[PDB]
């Protein structure tokens, strides 16, 4: 269900 | 340059980051790590704007990278820089061996009944922030080639005896962090040769988690291109992490 979050 | 053309143009200046980790495990019955590696590679997809000047930065030095091989694109010195490829690309591959995190620890416990029955205990205690979650986890107990049936409870997951391959293999969707699981199994022994000591092979595992094993975290990836009129700030930056078991052995 996530895949791909913003670095920190 | 003859991996980037030189007129590219993105109304959305977007690079997506991978990091995609093997990690390889032996462990003694006591609970010795007899060995232990990670197989790593980062994965670019890259869509920006022109012919940009981009800096790699993770966590070096933090944890220690064994070696690693790179992509032509890559400059070498001292930082991590190049002009991508547009689209999809391999930036870098790389080996670890100290200080990995185990996302996973195995313990078994093995019970001999005379000569008709082993009596069989595994927890597995997931090893991470309990924000993030393990899934595709499949537990592999084996079973000596005598075995006239196995019967077994667990309260999470399903697991089945699959005989065609002499093991019990229990599958969880998925687990959080910093958590505990067990089965119990009892198999049935069918009587047997009398010398023949069962050469116990090892628990294995399989998951998938997110998060680099070998401690790796990206810190920024920084996109400089000069001519066009796009700063950095300007630029959308995704990571996504996906840690998977290679052989995940456990004796016992």
């Amino acid at each position: 269900p996530y895949s791909y979050r913003h670095f920190a | 340059i003859g991996w980037r053309r030189e007129g590219i143009k993105y109304r959305r200046n977007e690079l997506f980051l991978d990091v995609l980790e093997s990690v390889n495990l032996l462990m003694s019955p006591q609970g010795q790590v007899l060995s232990a590696h990670v197989s790593g590679r980062v994965v670019m997809k890259s869509y920006l704007s022109g012919m940009p000047e981009c800096k790699f930065g993770m966590n070096d030095k933090s944890i220690a990278i064994d070696d690693c091989t790179f992509h032509q694109c890559v400059r070498l010195s001292r930082s991590i820089s190049f002009i991508p490829p547009d689209g999809e690309f391999e930036l870098m591959r790389y080996r670890t061996t100290k200080d990995i995190i185990l996302p996973f620890r195995v313990i078994p416990l093995v019970r001999e009944v005379g000569r008709t029955k082993l009596e069989v205990k595994v927890v597995i205690k997931s090893n991470f922030k309990p924000s993030l979650l393990a899934q595709k986890i499949e537990v592999r107990i084996p079973t000596p080639l005598n075995t006239s049936g196995v019967q077994v409870i667990c309260m999470k997951g399903k697991a089945k005896y699959k005989a065609s391959e002499n093991a019990i293999v229990w599958k969880i969707k998925r687990m959080a962090g910093m958590k505990e699981s067990q089965i119990s199994a009892e198999i049935e022994l069918l009587p047997t040769n009398d010398k023949k000591k069962w050469a116990r092979p090892p628990i294995s595992m399989n998951f998938e988690v997110p998060f680099a094993p070998s401690g790796l975290k990206v810190r920024y990836l920084k996109v400089f291109e000069p001519k066009l009129n796009y700063s950095d700030h300007d630029v959308i930056k995704w990571v996504r992490y996906i840690g998977r078991s290679g052989i995940y052995e456990t004796r016992c």
